[PDB]
């Protein structure tokens, strides 16, 4: 219930369970990771999709179990000059295995010239930075894309939302529910002395 | 590692000149090289950024390039009225700080020598009233500079704190320099003749005064 | 853009100094201001950047605690509290303008220094300011002049004939004495026919000591 | 110690460029640096000797200087019709022999790509009667060069001595290259479809022939 009060979104298409039925199914492990990309790069963040930033920084497999939460963020990461802190890596060797981060600083070689630190006509720096100005349009603005991934069959369920507690009714034959212990009866105060672990 | 630059650039006007800035493997090539120039007695100003873009405020006159370990700043001729020092800057990941070059000053390339004139000023009686005595002699009207001044007592030059000031450029197309020497009244009156000599790289003239008037 | 400020006051070793260059004409929350010193006869050294929003600054490999850093968003001017001033600190201090934003240690390679203007003068020195007690210097065409000593700091202005003479008035360079004194020499040229007849005076004004002496020069008696 | 030079110089026409030749303490500075240039397919010729005087036969167009470890050769712009490779030479007392640089070739700085044309020539029956068979395919009508040719039997590529010749510049402003492959008649007739592919840095076409006519 504290998910949809975080500004209007930009992309919330999902490839699995409904976002409203997440309370009805209790999970055990959920993953959380976030990054920022240009608004022209939000489209290819999907299971089985190609593009510029599709196979060189972050890839998604066929099994997803979740979806992204992308919204507009132009008054924290946008300056009248530049915002060069965020960058994307596109001069990579080969295909990237999905759900695997990678950090490197060696200069990529696109030819047969052995580059061991130099940047020639074929060797380029593999880390290219963005540029974030108000002069740029809506399709050239940073969006804080965050994706949630769910894991199954590792442990019994431990993570899921509220249980909708209600009031108490006394001296009336009603049905109740106490931590999964169902039954019908009349609630009455006791005189026994329970041990503080039962 | 440290970044090195030539102390000065020898460049004749009317012909192309260039400077080199050799560094380390983690300093040049993987990062861009920036060139800076400053006016004498004023603030610096960037010349070339990212090795192929130029800022707004300079005509299409300068060029910069980078090739492996060293980066070259090619200059299309030289203006005699505009001579400034040049800087080289880069980044090193191991040092985790910006590094700047030593500084290359361009110098034009031949005029004949001049005739220097030297004067020597003995201390006054008011200076000797304070139980002290200082001797100063000055050289002027000489071209070019790089002169050395040493004292002489006509029997044995003395070394009691002898210093030599660096030459300075004036506005009337000449240099000037001086030498200072502070002593005690006992040693000052011990010798009845004091003089200093100047070295104009081929000519030496003496200015001899007396401690009477 | 602008970077005008006030001149830094001369500090003895083992003291504290503050320098700050004014920022105006823009919003001081998007460009990280830098600082650098120009040592005479050699290059420059750098210590770190100042992000004007939050505490994310760092330090260089050679400067750990000798520089301490402080921001001020109410006046939009950065403040500095320099400590442990030694002889290697004697250099002019310039605040270097930067374009863009850089928080990490790998984002400034595309960044380039934007604007430089009107730095302050810092000179670390043991012997420091003091009121001058300068006495006249005897003269030797003929030449004459008055030499200034036992004063701090540089420079002083030597005016002859109450500023009515300007040609030939050159300020000779000084040196760092063992006792910490300076020696600025100004000389003028007169014909040899008038050496002890016409009265010649020179005025030397001291700024921190507020001493102005109109000393007449006389030959040695 | 081995003297190093960049493999090629990137110099645009109309503005000054220069090259650097870094050496050692016993190689540069204590000895003069000489620059040599050669024409394509002809004899070399000295450019700068003794770092401040120039030979008779060249106008006031070039400049050279030495500064510490590296020496710079300032060039006033670049002529598109006159492009030559540059050399750097010095002397080392420990090696007791003249050392020459790797060689820097100046290159101008952008033209759009063209449409390549590929052909494939099957061997004739006179080649096959001598118990041998060779396959050659050629690429032409493409600009610029730097192309790679590989063979393919439409099921899996074959590597039986595959070579790729370096591209050569012709006189009609067009690059050309070729690839050769020699086989046995048993393997040649095993596949009924042979082709080779070219890589134009974005364009790839196939030339499919048959071993019948």
């Amino acid at each position: 219930s504290v998910l949809y009060n975080f500004a209007p979104f930009f992309a919330f298409k999902c490839y699995g369970v409904s976002p409203t039925k997440l309370n009805d199914l209790c999970f055990t492990n959920v993953y959380a990771d976030s990054f920022v990309i240009r608004g022209n790069e939000v489209s290819q963040i999907a299971p089985g999709q190609t593009g510029n930033i599709a196979d060189y920084n972050y890839k998604l497999p066929d099994d997803f179990t979740g979806c992204v939460i992308a919204w507009n963020s132009n008054k924290l990461d946008s300056k009248v000059g530049g915002n060069y802190n965020y960058r994307y890596r596109l001069f990579r060797k080969s295909n990237l295995k999905p759900f695997e981060r990678d950090i490197s600083t060696e200069i990529y070689q696109a030819g047969n010239k052995p580059c061991n630190g130099v940047a020639g006509v074929n060797c380029y720096f593999p880390l290219q930075s963005y540029g974030f100005r108000p002069t740029y349009g809506v399709g050239h603005q940073p969006y804080r894309v965050v994706v949630l991934s769910f894991e199954l069959l590792h442990a019994p369920a431990t993570v899921c939302g509220p249980k909708k507690s209600t009031n108490l009714v006394k001296n009336k034959c009603v049905n109740f529910n106490f931590n999964g212990l169902t039954g019908t009866g009349v609630l009455t105060e006791s005189n026994k002395k329970f041990l503080p672990f039962q | 590692p440290v970044l090195t630059q030539p102390p000065s650039a020898s460049g004749p006007p009317g012909q192309s000149v260039s400077i080199s800035c050799s560094g380390s493997r983690s300093n040049i090539g993987t990062n861009f090289v920036y060139w800076y120039q400053q006016l004498p007695g004023a603030a610096p100003k960037l010349l070339i950024y990212k090795n192929d873009q130029r800022p707004s405020g300079v005509p299409e006159r300068f060029f910069g390039s980078k090739s492996g370990t060293s980066a070259s700043l090619a200059i299309s001729g030289l203006r005699s009225e505009d001579e400034v020092d040049y800087y080289c800057a880069a980044w090193d990941d191991s040092l985790s700080g910006h590094v700047f070059g030593a500084g290359t000053k361009v110098t034009v390339l031949g005029q004949p020598k001049a005739a220097p004139s030297v004067t020597l000023f003995p201390p006054s009686s008011e200076e000797l009233q304070a139980n002290k005595a200082t001797l100063v002699c000055l050289i002027s009207d000489f071209y070019p500079g790089a002169v050395t001044v040493a004292w002489k007592a006509d029997s044995s030059p003395v070394k009691a704190g002898v210093e030599t000031t660096t030459p300075s450029k004036q506005s009337n197309n000449k240099y000037a320099a001086s030498s200072y020497l502070s002593l005690t009244p006992e040693q000052w009156k011990s010798h009845r003749s004091y003089s200093c000599q100047v070295t104009h790289e081929g000519s030496t003239v003496e200015k001899t005064v007396a401690p009477t008037e | 853009v602008q970077l005008v400020q006030s001149g830094a006051e001369v500090k003895k070793p083992g003291a504290s100094v503050k320098v700050s260059c004014k920022a105006s004409g823009y919003i001081f929350s998007d460009y990280n201001i830098h600082w650098v010193r120009q040592a005479p006869g050699q290059g420059l050294e750098w210590m770190g950047w100042i992000s004007p929003d939050s505490d994310d600054t760092n330090y260089a490999q050679s400067f750990q605690g000798r520089v301490t850093m402080t921001r001020d968003t109410s006046i939009t001017t950065v403040y500095m509290e320099l400590s442990s001033l030694r002889s290697d600190d004697t250099a002019v201090y310039f605040c270097a303008r930067s374009v863009g934003y850089c928080s990490l240690n790998s984002c400034q390679r595309w960044m380039w220094f934007d604007t430089w203007g009107q730095g302050a003068l810092v000179t670390v020195s043991s012997a420091s300011t003091k009121g001058p007690s300068v006495f006249p210097l005897a003269p030797s065409t003929a030449a004459l002049g008055c030499l200034v000593k036992d004063y701090f700091p540089e420079p002083v202005t030597v005016s002859w004939n109450s500023g009515a003479l300007t040609s030939g008035v050159h300020t000779f360079p000084a040196v760092l004495q063992s006792s910490g004194l300076y020696s600025l020499s100004s000389v003028v040229t007169v014909p040899s026919s008038s050496l002890g007849t016409q009265t010649y005076i020179c005025n030397v004004n001291h700024k921190p000591s507020n001493t102005k002496v109109d000393k007449k020069v006389e030959p040695k008696s």
